[PDB]
């Protein structure tokens, strides 16, 4: 059954090789034992040949494939990269078709929420500077992918965070914080708590890129799960040192989590109070 | 027809 | 070609129907822009009353239709929410076929992925009680999309998390931590976890579900990605007041958070630090 459709995966014919993609994206969407079994019967090199195809209907499938194959364990993304799927994955995210670079981001963020050795395989293909080029893109769409692989690339160490930094993603980050959409701010936000969840040179970073003055602001919105992302991107600038800590007060944060303390939301008052807590 | 879910844990 | 598509929707040829259905799913699945322009078109009651069809095809069509429209912002949301989608997706939580089941079921998690007004809008509609009823499915696609609609009514506020517990839902979640399917496993684990992420008394509700030991004993899964889930779950009822943690040391969790401070996963050993800092 699967050699079968790993050999149709290889096939002159578009109808036998769209029908295989389609039937492995299948296989591989119902768990790590059957993405192992796909694996197991060498789907991943012609997966990886089909990512410089022509053909827009079967880049996509290849792409959502790939995507369902790296959605399992650390060791099942590592066959993805050691198939050689980056370089292919990384060129296209320069694609002028809007539905193939989804796929292509989509791909990128399942790699990317492996461990660090699999998120050092990303930074290591060159994937930063395609992914901050496209913080400045006007599709919301792509913004709001290329946000979320970006916030799995930042969920690593120091030295993936420090990566992300090293790339200028933190000056389109903190424009971004100012953007009158909801999605694409609270990614925005999760990319920023991210990046501020490493160590101090990473956290006063993100101080120095200007953030604060806009994250304080957004403790006022009346948008709670807003609200919820800024609060946790301050307490994650508030775990550094006294600096770094000097910094959140300077801001003028203390009056507002002592406020939000009181807030009608259970959930906001122990963030609040955890936040301020850290800071005294 | 593709379905995509995601999820973040602080 | 927009206002033909719309017209084409009031046709009783079930190919040209089905045609116009397709050809408006594909516009809205390309961003708030496109969405807005379907909006515009006047294409919601059409699709609203199109829910009422007692054909399959049709049905799966105009759900997928409206789950790409109800994909955008929270206002492409709300013109869903407007057009009185709710009672006629809530009612399709009784059809008999699964397609149609996980279908409407993707369309209500997508309302369900808004702001608090529209999980608000998904409860009020009555469809808590039909999810619930939902988690003793044989059928292992519609108990990951009914737990994941749960998962996004319980990101809400304190009372949206409330009306999830108050539905009857810990019970049925509870007892899907003994699912031999890992793909059920995590969608009940990151479930619990949102409903563990509100207030004492949400948290109280989850331990006295019976929750905690299936928890602790999950922190020693060969699968990462589950232990990742129960970690997370549990690091959510730390935060809870005394009475909640000690309810957590008397588990026995202290001593497996103790050991994956050391675990190969970088992310792990940092969540489980993070958890025992909150229980002392």
């Amino acid at each position: 059954e699967l050699p079968q459709m790993v050999q149709q995966l290889n096939s002159p014919d578009q109808q036998e090789l769209q029908s295989a993609l389609r039937k492995l994206s299948q296989i591989a969407s119902g768990g790590n034992e059957q993405i192992q079994a796909v694996i197991d019967a060498g789907a991943l090199p012609a997966l990886v040949q089909l990512l410089s195809s022509p053909n827009e209907q079967i880049l996509q499938e290849a792409l959502w494939a790939l995507s369902n194959i790296a959605s399992g364990g650390n060791e099942q993304i590592q066959a993805v990269i050691d198939a050689g799927a980056l370089p292919a994955l990384v060129q296209l995210l320069s694609s002028p078709n809007e539905q193939i670079l989804q796929e292509a981001l989509w791909a990128l963020s399942n790699i990317a929420s492996g461990g660090n050795e699999q998120i050092q395989a990303v930074i290591d293909a060159g994937a930063l500077p395609a992914l901050v080029q496209l913080l400045s893109s006007p599709n919301e769409q792509i913004l709001q992918e290329a946000l979320w692989a970006l916030s799995n690339i930042a969920s690593g160490g120091n030295e993936q965070i420090q990566a992300v930094i090293d790339a200028g993603a933190l000056p389109a980050l903190v424009q971004l914080l100012s953007s009158p959409n909801e999605q694409i701010l609270q990614e925005a936000l999760w990319a920023l708590s991210n990046i501020a969840s490493g160590g101090n040179e990473q956290i006063q970073a993100v101080i120095d890129a200007g953030a604060l003055p806009a994250l304080v602001q957004l403790l006022s919105s009346p948008n709670e799960q807003i609200l919820q992302e800024a609060l946790w991107a301050l307490s994650n600038i508030a775990s550094g040192g006294n600096e770094q800590k000097q910094a959140v007060k300077e801001a003028g944060a203390l009056e507002k989590l002592e406020q939000l303390q009181s807030h009608e939301n259970e959930k906001i008052q122990k963030e609040a109070q955890e936040a301020l807590e850290k800071l005294q | 027809r593709r379905r995509r879910r995601r999820r973040r844990r602080r």
